[PDB]
RNA sequence: UCCGUGAUAACAAAGCGGUUAUGUACCGGAUUUUUAUUCCGGCUAUCGGGGUUCAAUUCCCCGUCGCGGAGCCA
RNA sequence: GCUCUUGGUCGCGCCUGCGUAGGAUAGGUGGGAGCCUGGCGCCGGUGAAAUCCACCCUGGCGCGGCUGGGGGC
RNA sequence: GCCAGGAGGUUGGCUUAGAAGCAGCCAUCCUUUAAAGAGUGCGUAAUAGCUCACUGGU
RNA sequence: GCUGAUCUCCCCCGAGCGUCCACAGCGGCGGGGAGGUUUGGC
RNA sequence: GUGCCGGAAGGUCAAGGGGAGGGGUGCAAGCCCCGAACCGAAGCCCCGGUGAAC
RNA sequence: CUCUUCCUAGUACGAGAGGACCGGAAGGG
RNA sequence: GACAUGCGCAGUU
RNA sequence: GCCCGUCACGCCAUGGGAGCGGGCUCUACCCGAAGUCGCCGGGAGCCUACGGGCAGGCGCCGAGGGUAGGGCCCGUGACUGGGGCGAAGUCGUAAC
RNA sequence: UUCCGCGGAG
RNA sequence: CUCCUACGGGAG
């Protein structure tokens, strides 16, 4: 593109899309679990990943993943959506912040616990 | 003495199938052929032999090459008549560039040259008597002038460069002073000491190659008469 | 002419080659033909017919002297059976299946003369005179006749081969006369 | 009722007097990864009787059924 | 009036007939033992045998009777 | 009408948590002696009072 | 209009349900009537 | 399947042509009668096309 | 012909959670 | 968005 | 070997859609507060130091309100159209 | 933080 | 829009 053209047209700034619309650029968004099923892996995996749809504050309703082993979310459990795609399940673009609201931390996790909201146990 | 000789019948060569680079060395186009400017030729001859001489007096070996028939034989002469290595047959690929490996054969030569005269000849089946004997015929057929010194040349002289540009290349990658008698069907640039002049008419070849070897010897002691040049020279 | 001209048969050899070739008519409804076995005939022809007698090993003295040239018995039943060239012609009357050496190796053979007294006698009439000639598919007729030796005597073809008109249903007209043979043949009203 | 005309095997369809055409559908068996194809082979016949003939799907007769045409009794 | 051309009919006139064995393009039953002026004729086999005379089945050809169609002038 | 004792082993089985007539399902005997009440009957937690199915005097 | 199967109505009996208790309130299977508003018959 | 169009073959087909053969009469020639083959149109059968033909 | 609201009274009764008989007013359709 | 009380500050929803 | 598109099943967004709901705006005319300004202050009132002032009357402007007819955007809608993605379902073989 | 007197404290 | 009231008006 010649200068003159540049003078006319000019370069165009990109502007990218939110890999995750959790509303008002919010660290997190709250909401109720409308449903709690159990989908299946993508391309090369096999298992019963646990997913749950959520009616968000913002009149929104979306699928959120659930971490660790076992849990306790029901058809009407209040929960916190964190925002983390699960590249292996089409759609799932948010994780549920464990150990918050109706979300129960992980029982007996001893390793990484900051993630999974598990309280620091005593060794006595 | 110089001029006359050349002016005799040793200039002007290839016609209309030249190289523009070589346009600095050329007088005109008579009836078709390119008449190389000898005036300049001379000048170059100088710097060339200067080098040769400034080398022939410091114990340096030169390697001559000429794989073309209208210049084979002579080159075979001027070389032996100077102890300077040379190539008259098929200039193997990677000689200079893969010397160590090519040498390996030179060694194989004597390997047989020795088994040639021996009592071990009493045995050995006709299969090998023919195999080896033959394996030597050719062996000896290509290195007859590529043995002498088991060390790379300090330079190399040649007839038609482009004809043997491959050797030239090898030379150039290994950094080795390149000197040669090239005509209009060649590119100077990649030639260090350029002897501009006919590369096919043995007439010019003999001459320029002759006074070259002498000059190689003038710096060694033993100035004599020329070498066998005529035998069927037209 | 008028009736017949037997004398009209006026070259060759003994012209016994005389015949009744008058046409016919196919079978009306469900029927056919059949020549009366040994059709009487007011002639004898002076023939030494080689009448065969389906006798046995007992009738070999009269079966030969009754009007037959030679006669065989049962020692030729399955004896003349080992050749397609080894085998008149009568047949064992009654229900006896003479069709054992006669049912295989095709010629002519059927009903014959009866007499459980002897094959020969002075009352051995009708058994060397006339014979038969039935349906020919294409057109039967084609009968026999004497020879060039008789005037109005040869006129037997009439009340004989012509009076053969006895067996036939009804679906046409049995006619189209023609008499003679081995030379040519004329024809006149029947 | 009367004249003529067709007829075969489960079905389809042949051989204008000289001894099991043939195709389908059906049952095998070969080959094609499978299937379809292809090949090879096998099929409860000559509409039913009775005639003519050395010999008949073939010509003759009688019946049943389909076909087509003319009359029936009034 | 005159031509051209095709049918159906009775005549008559000569052909017509290539199962498997087999002298080989055997039609059918009859007469038959020699006529041609050189084949006999059985052969040995074949369901059936050859020369020649017949009357005839199938189909075709060629003149005639008697009836018919279509084209032209 | 009225006086009166309104007898005792009877408070037996399922369910009892309560049949022990007076939750309901099964019994229906014995009795010392004025008879008898397999005590039909108001209840209550079963029991715990009255009522005649028993009679002196009038 | 006659008739009253059909129909609307109520009645006898009383299984059985109602903690106990044919009947507070229900009523099995079955039976008897009334009325002439339905559908029909003549 | 029906209609219509197309098919110089076949099948069937009325008069008429044709006369095998038979009958009534007469003394007769004759006069009269029935009458098979076969030749015989359109129609129909049969073969085929056809839907902005039913 | 009938309804409503008000005073007796939120009193008799009442695990209650509400709510009268009898009797007397005043508006409506 | 709406504001008790005290003097926009602090505080409530 | 690879590989195409229809079809079936599941999840998601999305177009069309008789329409239905709400937000923003434009135009027009009808009523029209407070208030400024402009007339008047007459046959009525108040004050005067007679000039004049106030009260009150009328008009223009006018927030908004009403009625009407437009424009722009969002939501939602029986059904309908395709599209994306989803280990081993159907039909055939287009392409290398 | 319903703080102490903009300056301080919580 | 919220409040107060002696329901007659007022208040923020």
């Amino acid at each position: 593109p010649t200068i003159n053209q540049l003078v006319r047209k000019g370069r165009e700034k990109v502007r990218k899309k939110s890999k995750v619309p959790a509303l008002k650029g919010a660290p997190f968004r709250r909401g109720v679990c409308t449903v709690v099923r159990t989908v299946t892996p993508k391309k090369p995996n096999s298992a019963l990943r646990k997913v749950a749809k959520v009616r968000l504050t913002s009149g929104y309703e979306v699928t959120a993943y659930i971490p660790g082993e076992g849990h306790n979310l029901q058809e009407h459990s209040v929960v916190l959506i964190r925002g983390g795609r699960v590249k292996d399940l089409p759609g799932v673009r948010y994780h549920i912040v464990r150990g918050v609201y109706d979300a129960a931390g992980v029982k007996d996790r001893k390793k990484s616990r900051s993630k999974y909201g598990t309280k620091k146990p005593k060794e006595a | 003495v110089k001029e006359l000789l050349e002016a005799g019948v040793h200039f002007g060569h290839e016609r209309k199938r030249w190289n523009p680079k070589f346009a600095r060395y050329i007088y005109a186009e008579r009836n078709g052929i390119h008449i190389i400017d000898l005036q300049k030729t001379m000048e170059e001859l100088e710097r060339t032999f200067r080098f040769i001489e400034d080398l022939a007096m410091r114990g340096g070996t030169i390697l001559f090459v000429g794989t073309k028939k209208q210049a084979q034989d002579i080159v075979r002469m001027e070389a032996e008549r100077a102890g300077m290595p040379y190539v008259n047959q098929r200039w193997l690929g990677g000689m200079l560039t893969n010397f160590k490996t090519i040498s390996q054969r030179v060694h194989r030569l004597e390997e047989l040259e020795a088994l040639f005269a021996s009592p071990e000849i009493e045995e050995r089946p006709k299969k090998e008597q023919v195999r080896l004997k033959h394996e030597l015929e050719r062996l000896q057929k290509y290195l007859s002038g590529f043995r002498l010194l088991k060390r790379l040349p300090d330079a190399i002289f040649v007839v038609d460069p482009t004809k043997e540009a491959i050797a030239v290349r090898e030379a150039r990658k290994l950094f080795i002073p390149v000197i040669a008698l090239a005509d209009t069907d060649s590119d100077p640039d990649l030639v260090d000491y350029i002897i501009p002049g006919n590369d096919d008419a043995i007439r010019s070849i003999q001459l320029i190659l002759s006074r070259a070897v002498d000059l190689i010897i003038q710096a060694r002691g033993g100035v004599v008469e020329p070498s066998p040049s005529y035998a069927l020279v037209q | 002419k008028v009736y017949t001209i037997d004398e009209a048969a006026r070259t060759a050899k003994f012209d016994e080659t005389v015949e009744v070739h008058a046409k016919l008519g196919i079978d009306p409804r469900r029927s056919d033909q059949n020549v009366r076995g040994t059709v009487s005939l007011p002639h004898g022809l002076g023939k030494q017919v080689r009448v065969l007698a389906i006798a046995k090993g007992e009738k070999i003295k009269e079966a030969e002297e009754a009007g037959a040239d030679y006669v065989g018995g049962e020692e030729i039943i399955q004896k003349i059976l080992d050749g397609w060239m080894d085998f008149v012609m009568g047949a064992v009357g009654s229900k006896l299946g003479r069709i054992l050496g006669p049912r295989g190796l095709n010629p002519k053979a059927g009903t014959v003369g009866f007499n459980i007294g002897e094959i020969i006698r002075e009352i051995k009439a009708g058994r060397i005179e006339f014979r038969n000639d039935k349906t020919g598919a294409i057109h039967a007729p084609v009968g026999k006749a004497s020879f060039p030796p008789e005037k109005l005597a040869d006129n037997i073809r009439a009340f004989i081969r012509a009076l053969e008109a006895h067996k036939p249903e009804g679906a046409k007209g049995t006619f189209l006369r023609s008499v003679y043979v081995t030379t040519t043949m004329g024809p006149s009203v029947r």
